[PDB]
RNA sequence: UAGUCGGGUGAUUAGCCAGACUCUAACUUAUUGAACGUAU
C-alpha cells in the first residue's frame, strides 16, 4: 500500500531506518566537471551511494505509459529505428527545447499524474513528502525552495517520457491526416514528407500547443530550426542518408578507416590506436555490414582474422 | 589528450591553439600561423585569400516594431528598398552593436561591448515584456559555424534575460595572441549614418592618443560619422618627413597609395597637395581646373570626398604585408547612399566603390529606383506595400 | 492627433502615427524634419498678429534651400502646394535639384 | 584618494594612472607599477596596496589590488553610525596656492 | 556556373580518375548515469 513499507519489504531491511534517512536527502550529491570535444567544460552531479538503491528499488513498484514514438531510454529499440524510420522521403526539417531536464518541478508533475488521459496510479496523501525527497534535488544551501529534476540521477530518464504523453499523442494524430511522419529522440523533434509546401506551416503550431499545456515553463529554442532536401547533406543523430535512400557512414570516416589499417599491415601502429580501431570495427559492423567485405578484398581475409580480436 | 591530435591532423582550427597553449605551459605554432596567411593571384592579378570571412543569417523577435523576422544575406553585396517607416534604420542598428564585441577583444583581455536601451528598444504591447537578437558567421572550412545572442528585460520588470558572448571571445583571442610573436594582417569594421553631414573648421586638435600608431585606427570606428580631422593632421605628418629627401612600405609609398584612389572615385577632383610658404599650414586641391581649399567647396562635395578618404587610412594601416593594401578582409555599413548627389552621379556611385576595393562585404539601403538600374537581381531584397509588422521573411523581386 | 500627459510626477508630449501612440524620439527622420519646419513657423505668426480673424493671414518673406531633404518619391511630388493653400499671403523663395518637384508648377515661376 | 572615497559612501571608487603619459617611454615590459605599505598599531601592523596600468594590445594584462585598504575604512565607517568616534585628515598645498582675493563675497547657499 | 552524394587507385586523414542529384534553405555534438553493439 504505502510506499515506506513497500521499500523496507524490497530491501528487505526495517522501516523505520528507511524514514530516518529520507529526512535530509537532498543534498546527498558530488559534483565535477567533464571536458567538450573543442574547448570549455560541462558540469554534473551524481546522488551518493545507497540513495541509488531506493531510487532502482522505487521504479519496481509502479509503471506509466508511454507513447510509440518515444526512441530513447526505451529497451529493445535504439537510434537505427529513428534514422530507419524518416529515410524513403525528399524533405526534412528539425527543431529544439531550452533546458529540457532544468525546467522540471513538482507542481509540474503533480499536476501531470492528475489531468491524465491514462490509467496512473493512485497514492496516499501523506507519501508524497517522501516522494519528492526521493525524486527531485535541492542545488543552492540557502533558498530551500528550489526543487529541480537532474539528469545524473538512475530515475530521471522514465519520468522525462512520462511528462511528454499529451504532446507526443496530439501531434502524431496531426500529422498523420496530412502525410507527414513524425519521431523523437531524448529531446531532438524531426518532421519529414515527401510532397512540396507542407512543411513551412509546421513551427507555429508548435509555440501554440507548448503554452497551453506548460504555460511559460518549457519553449521552443529560435535559433535551430533547420530545412534541407536532396540537393544537400543530410544527417539524423550521427548517421546520413545517400543519394540511393540508403544509410551511410559517410565518406570522410571511411577514409580515415583506411588508413589505420594500412599503418597496422606494416606493423606501424601501437596499443591504444589498435584497441580504438577494434572498438569503431564492432560499431561498423551493425549500422553498414557490406564494408567489411569490401575491407576484406582490399586486404586480405588472412590479415583481416588476425587483426579481429 | 590523443583525441585533439585526431582533430588537429584533420585541419580543425581550435584544436590546434589548444594544443600550443598546453604544450608552451613549434608544430602547432606553424599550423596556426598558416591558416590565416595562405592565398594566390587570379587570372586578372587580383589576390584571393584561401579562408573568407563573412555573415550568413540574422533574427529579431519582440524588437521595436517587429513581432518575428528573418534575413539572409549575400557574400558580396546587398541592397535594401522602400518607404518613410518601414524599419529600414533600425535593421543597421541591430548588426552595429554586435560587431562592437570583436574590437573591444582586439584591443584588450577581458574587454566589454555595448547594451540594449531598457526604456526604447522593447516593443510597446509585447506581452512578455523582454527582446532578444542572434546572428551566425563564418571563418572558412575549419570552423563553419560562430554564434551570438543579445537580451534585456523592460524597466521596471521582477525577472532578468541573459546575453551569451563566449564564442566571441575566442576567437579574438587567436589574432591577438599569434600577432604579438611574428606579425599579421588584420581585419577592418565601420559604420556611417546621416550624422556625417557638419561643418568644418581648422582651429581643432585632440591631446588624446598619438595619429602615428597602428592601434589608433580602431578608435570610434563604430560612431556614425568618421573622424574625418584626424585624416588632415596624419598626411601633414607624412609631408614633414618625406621632405627630408619585411615589406614594410617607407612614408613616400603610403602618401602615394591614397592620392591616387581620391582622384580615381570623386568625379570633379584632378590634384591634392600641403604647402607652408606663408608662415602657416594649408591643404589644397584642383577642382573644375580652378585652386581651392577644403573650405570652399559645396556640401555635395565635401561629404563624398569625407568618406572615400577615412576608409583608405585605416586599409593601409591595419595591412603592412601586401603588395596593394587595398584588398584585405572586412565589413562596411552605409545608410542613405544619395544624401546631397545630383542625378548624373546618382546612377554610377555603386560600380566604382566595388572596383576600388574588391574583397569587403558591402550592405547598403536607399528609397530612390535610379540606384538599383545596373544591379543584378539576386542582390536585391524588399517589403511589402501591404505590411504592418506581418511580413515574417524579406525576398527578392 | 497630438496632446499633452503627466507620468512618473513628469509631464511629456504624445502623438498617434499611422494608428499607434508614441514619443517625439521614436519618430522616423523624414517625420522629425518635416513637423519641425512646421510647427516653428506657426508660433511666431500666432505672437505676431493679435488682431486678425486667423493669424495666419499676415505678410512676411520666407526662404528654404533643398525641399527634398529626407522625403520619398509620393510626397514630394505635392509638397508646395500644401504649403502655398496654408499661409495665402507670404512670398517664397525656393531651390532643388529634383525635377519631379517641378511636375506640378507653372513656367512662369521657374 | 582610495580611503576619502570609502569612508563617505558604500563602494565608490579612486584615481588611477594614464596610459599616455605615466608608462616610461622605452621600457620592454610595457607596464608600471606603484607600491604602498602603512602601518596602525600592535594588533594590525601592516596594509598593502598597488596601482598598476598596461599599453594596448597585448597578450596579457595588469589589475590594482586595493582590498586591504577598504577593510579597514568600513570599521570606521561602521562602528560611528551606532556611536560617535573621532576621524582621520588628508590634504595637499602646492605652489599655486598664491593667487589674489575676490572681495564681493555676495554668493550664498546652504 | 557553383554547391552536395560516393564506386575505384593511392606508405593512404592529401592528390587524382569515374559516375550521379537540385522545395529561397545542415552547421557532427556528452560520463563514472540510461539504452544499445562486441569481448570476458
Ligand atoms: N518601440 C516601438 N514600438 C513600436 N513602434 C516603434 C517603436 N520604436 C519605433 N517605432 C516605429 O519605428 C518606425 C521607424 O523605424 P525606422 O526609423 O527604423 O524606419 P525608417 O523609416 O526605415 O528609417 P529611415 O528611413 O530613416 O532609415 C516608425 O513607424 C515608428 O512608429
Ligand atoms: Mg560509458
Amino acid at each position: 500500500m504505502s510506499v515506506i513499507r513497500g521499500l523496507a519489504a524490497v530491501l528487505r531491511q526495517s522501516d523505520s531506518d528507511i524514514s530516518a534517512f529520507l529526512v535530509t536527502a537532498p543534498r546527498k550529491y558530488k559534483v565535477y566537471k567533464i571536458p567538450k570535444r573543442t574547448t570549455g567544460f560541462r558540469v554534473i552531479a551524481q546522488p551518493a551511494k545507497g540513495l541509488k538503491d531506493i531510487q532502482r528499488a522505487f521504479v519496481q513498484l509502479y509503471s506509466l505509459p508511454v507513447h510509440d514514438a518515444s526512441m530513447a531510454y526505451m529497451k529493445g529499440k535504439g537510434i537505427r529505428d529513428n534514422a530507419a524510420a524518416h529515410a524513403g522521403n525528399q524533405y526534412l526539417l528539425k527543431a529544439d527545447l531550452e533546458d529540457f531536464f532544468n525546467s522540471i518541478t513538482p507542481a509540474i508533475f503533480w499536476r501531470c499524474i492528475e489531468m491524465s488521459s491514462a490509467q496512473t496510479p493512485q497514492f496516499e496523501p501523506q507519501d508524497k513528502l517522501f516522494i519528492e525527497k526521493i525524486l527531485f534535488w535541492q542545488p543552492i544551501k540557502r533558498r530551500k525552495t528550489k526543487l529541480i529534476l537532474s539528469v545524473g540521477a538512475p530515475s530521471s530518464p522514465v519520468i522525462s517520457n512520462f511528462c511528454m504523453y499529451e504532446f507526443d499523442n496530439r501531434i502524431h494524430a496531426a500529422c498523420k491526416k496530412v502525410e507527414i511522419t513524425y519521431t523523437r529522440y531524448a529531446d531532438d523533434l524531426t518532421f519529414s514528407s515527401n510532397i512540396p509546401d507542407v512543411l513551412k506551416a509546421v513551427p507555429s503550431t508548435l509555440e501554440v500547443l507548448l503554452k497551453d499545456l506548460f504555460g511559460s515553463a518549457l519553449r521552443l529554442n529560435h535559433s535551430k530550426t533547420v530545412f534541407s532536401s536532396k540537393a544537400h547533406n543530410r544527417h539524423v543523430t550521427g548517421i546520413t542518408i545517400n543519394n540511393e535512400e540508403t544509410l551511410s557512414l559517410g565518406r570522410d570516416r571511411k577514409r580515415f578507416i583506411k588508413h589505420l589499417i594500412n599503418q597496422y599491415k606494416y606493423g606501424l601502429l601501437d596499443n591504444e590506436d589498435k584497441a580504438y580501431l577494434i572498438g569503431l570495427l564492432a560499431f561498423a559492423s551493425h549500422i553498414e555490414p557490406s564494408f567489411i567485405t569490401r575491407m576484406n578484398e582490399k586486404y586480405s581475409l588472412e590479415l583481416m582474422e588476425r587483426l579481429r580480436g | 589528450t590523443k583525441q585533439y591530435e585526431r582533430k588537429a591532423k584533420g585541419g580543425n582550427l581550435l584544436s590546434a591553439f589548444e594544443l600550443y597553449q598546453r604544450n608552451s605551459d613549434g608544430e602547432w605554432f606553424e599550423m596556426c600561423r598558416d591558416y590565416i596567411q595562405d592565398g594566390h593571384v587570379d587570372e586578372s592579378g587580383i589576390f584571393r585569400p584561401d579562408n573568407a570571412f563573412y555573415l550568413r543569417r540574422l533574427t529579431l523577435k519582440d524588437f521595436r516594431r517587429f513581432s518575428l523576422l528573418e534575413i539572409k544575406l549575400e557574400e558580396d553585396l546587398t541592397v535594401i528598398i522602400g518607404n518613410n517607416g518601414k524599419g529600414k534604420t533600425s535593421i543597421l542598428y541591430a548588426i552595429a552593436k554586435t560587431l562592437s564585441w570583436f574590437v573591444a577583444n582586439i584591443l584588450k583581455e577581458g574587454g566589454s561591448g555595448q547594451r540594449l536601451s531598457e526604456m526604447t528598444d522593447i516593443k510597446n504591447d509585447a506581452e512578455d515584456r523582454y527582446s532578444d537578437v542572434s546572428s551566425t558567421f563564418f571563418f572558412g572550412k575549419g570552423l563553419k559555424s560562430v554564434p551570438i545572442r543579445l537580451s534585456r528585460s523592460a524597466l521596471g520588470t521582477a525577472e532578468r534575460r541573459d546575453s551569451e558572448v563566449k564564442p566571441a571571445k575566442d576567437l579574438a583571442d587567436i589574432w591577438r595572441v599569434i600577432n604579438e610573436v611574428n606579425t599579421i594582417n588584420l581585419p577592418t569594421f565601420a559604420l556611417y549614418n546621416v550624422e556625417r553631414s557638419q561643418p568644418f573648421n581648422r582651429n581643432i586638435k585632440d591631446n588624446t592618443g598619438r595619429r602615428e600608431e597602428r592601434f589608433d585606427a580602431y578608435s570610434q570606428t563604430l560612431g556614425g560619422a568618421g573622424r574625418f580631422d584626424h585624416f588632415v593632421e596624419w598626411y601633414i605628418y607624412l609631408h614633414k618627413r618625406t621632405v627630408s629627401d619585411s615589406r614594410v612600405l617607407t612614408e613616400s609609398v603610403q602618401k602615394s597609395i591614397v592620392e591616387k584612389a581620391i582622384c580615381s572615385v570623386v568625379p570633379s577632383i584632378s590634384n591634392i597637395w600641403v604647402e607652408m610658404i606663408t608662415g602657416s599650414d594649408l591643404v589644397k586641391v584642383t577642382n573644375d581646373g580652378h585652386d581651392v581649399t577644403i573650405d570652399q567647396l559645396s556640401d555635395g562635395q565635401r561629404v563624398f570626398l569625407s568618406l572615400v578618404a577615412d576608409l583608405a587610412r585605416r586599409m593601409v594601416m591595419l595591412n603592412p604585408l601586401l603588395e596593394n593594401p587595398l584588398e584585405g578582409r572586412g565589413i562596411v555599413l552605409i545608410d542613405e547612399i544619395e544624401l546631397h548627389l545630383h542625378p548624373k552621379w546618382q546612377q554610377e556611385v555603386i560600380l566604382n566603390l566595388r572596383s576600388a576595393f574588391p574583397n569587403i562585404q558591402f550592405i547598403i539601403t536607399t528609397h530612390s529606383p535610379i540606384v538599383l538600374s545596373t544591379i543584378e537581381k539576386r542582390c536585391i531584397r524588399e517589403f511589402e506595400p501591404n505590411d504592418d509588422g506581418d511580413q515574417s521573411f524579406l525576398d527578392s523581386p
